């Protein structure tokens, strides 16, 4: 469960992401597809080449949903209800993959936000992404 | 795939008593009932809305037989799982887009089905050898993903 | 979340187990230690030989906790609170391990309950053990 | 270790720039803060109640250097990781009783640490080669478990 300090750490870190949310989301996706190729199975309709516009656009969408989660940290299951339904009943992504995207997002943040990525903040972001993941797979079966 | 001679014998002994057609159907059907997420790959199979619809679906039954038939053939080549499943690996990745995690889920469900059919005879040591076999088959089927 | 049918399924199945729980708990553990040897790292102080008394004694305790969970199926997080605390703060068992024991319990039940271990029941039990595992692991960080 | 020549080269070049003392300390420290369950093995190191405590703990810093030192030596043996880490695998299983899952956690933390230090230079392709190396190391450390 996220503690007050976690929520504080996440709001601050994400704040510094700011207008770079979109770029980071795209980078994290690219990192995932290269590092963990089995994740490409969920995107057979995507042009997966470097700098592709489908990855960019999708990177933006992920990034925005996360901004929304941060803004609704105290109430995630409600702010994310439609995305939860989408992942559970339509997309049906196996849960292991969420850990893979989460890690890649951390690596992206660690690469772009050196001063801000302290050990406590790293801890907080990891729990946060984990909660987002639990929410997104909570209606699976 | 480190299998000891006595594990290999154990696996082979038991498998000789298996009706692959029947066990194939049961294993595929249970996968789709217990892990409904796996139904995303079989929308052409018609009605999968309830357990009886899945278990008795003639298409699920026919596919189960095909899957377990390939699996049996793999048991005849335990020392070269990778070569044996290379073309199926590529097919599953490039044409069917199946996340290999599903191979691990099927393997475990197959183990429950074997236990269900054989009861006592599926002793802890026999199960341990089968766990190694299903992991190897899962790894061989994933090996060509890129 | 367990559905009404899931609850009925689990009560029926566990009822048939009855006064065998202990024995089935021990078998699940032996199965787990043999199939997934990394799990033994958590029991370096146990005699892990076949028929071991420590193994039997521990099987009973696991089985008793599951019976208590079945008896309080509508209030599992509270019925198992103490156990959740124990696993989180003292034992600190990695969550992947819970999946391995759950699988072995299912194998154990399948081997002893042929008429009851139908597809729908298999599904309900898997979901039930997964909920029990989430509770036991919910206070980890 | 199915590492590509361009991948072996990417690993080696970046590693030549690593301050092992700092990275070791930071990776082991981060493991203990991000995944507190891992503290179970390090009760005798002292106070690990807070991040500042863990990160400043001299025994954590020293143990990090040792761990990363052995990792370093493995990077010169990439064609035989299993052989290289066999004794260490035996010791992690028989004397220390460490669940090998922790090896994968340390791997990912290490990758986050490398990205944090190298920024731009830690590109997607470079990360990918490192993910293969870290899984490779984790697998070799777990190989002798029984
Ligand atoms: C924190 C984790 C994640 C979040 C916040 C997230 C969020 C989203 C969002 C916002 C969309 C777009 C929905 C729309 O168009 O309105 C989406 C779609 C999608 N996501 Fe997830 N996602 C996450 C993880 C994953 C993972 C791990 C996978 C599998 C590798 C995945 C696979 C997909 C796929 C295949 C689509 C449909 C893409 C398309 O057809 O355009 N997502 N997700
Ligand atoms: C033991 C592991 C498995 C083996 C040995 C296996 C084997 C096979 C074989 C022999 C075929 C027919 C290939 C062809 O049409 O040319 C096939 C097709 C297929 N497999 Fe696999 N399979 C396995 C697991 C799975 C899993 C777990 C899934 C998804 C949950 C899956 C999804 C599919 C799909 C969707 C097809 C094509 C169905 C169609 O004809 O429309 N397979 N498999
Ligand atoms: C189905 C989930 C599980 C349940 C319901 C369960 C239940 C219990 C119970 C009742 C105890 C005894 C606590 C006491 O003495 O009051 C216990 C202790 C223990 N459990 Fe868990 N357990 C589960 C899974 C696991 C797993 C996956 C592991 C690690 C592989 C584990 C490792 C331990 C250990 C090491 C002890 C201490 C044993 C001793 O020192 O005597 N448990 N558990
Ligand atoms: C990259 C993976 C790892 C490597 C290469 C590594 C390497 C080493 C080495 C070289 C030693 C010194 C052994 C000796 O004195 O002969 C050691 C000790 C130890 N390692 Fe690992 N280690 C790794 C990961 C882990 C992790 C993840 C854990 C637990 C979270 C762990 C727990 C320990 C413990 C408890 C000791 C003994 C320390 C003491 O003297 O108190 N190791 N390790």
């Amino acid at each position: 469960v996220l503690s007050p300090a976690d929520k504080t750490n996440v709001k601050a870190a994400w704040g510094k992401v700011g207008a770079h949310a979109g770029e980071y989301g795209a980078e994290a996706l690219e990192r995932m597809f290269l590092s963990f190729p089995t994740t490409k199975t969920y995107f057979p309709h995507f042009d997966l080449s470097h700098g592709s516009a489908q990855v960019k656009g999708h990177g933006k969408k992920v990034a925005d949903a996360l901004t929304n989660a941060v803004a609704h940290v105290d109430d995630m299951p409600n702010a994310l209800s439609a995305l939860s339904d989408l992942h559970a009943h339509k997309l049906r992504v196996d849960p292991v993959n969420f850990k893979l995207l989460s890690h890649c997002l951390l690596v992206t943040l660690a690469a772009h936000l050196p001063a801000e990525f302290t050990p406590a903040v790293h801890a907080s972001l990891d729990k946060f992404l984990a909660s987002v993941s639990t929410v997104l797979t909570s209606k699976y079966r | 795939m480190h299998l000891t001679p006595e594990e290999k014998s154990a696996v082979t002994a038991l498998w000789g008593k298996v009706n692959v057609d029947e066990v194939g159907g049961e294993a595929l059907g249970r996968l789709l009932v217990v892990y409904p997420g796996t139904q995303r790959f079989f929308e052409s199979f018609g009605d999968l809305s309830t357990p009886d619809a899945v278990m008795g679906n003639p298409k699920v039954k026919a596919h189960g037989k095909k899957v377990l038939g390939a699996f049996s053939d793999g048991l005849a080549h335990l020392d070269n799982l990778k070569g044996t499943f290379a073309t199926l690996s590529e097919l599953h990745c490039d044409k069917l887009h199946v996340d290999p995690e599903n191979f691990r889920l099927l393997g475990n469900v197959l183990v429950c089905v074997l236990a269900h059919h054989f009861g006592k005879e599926f002793t802890p040591p026999v199960q341990a050898a089968y766990q190694k076999v299903v992991a190897g088959v899962a790894n061989a089927l994933a090996h060509k993903y890129h």
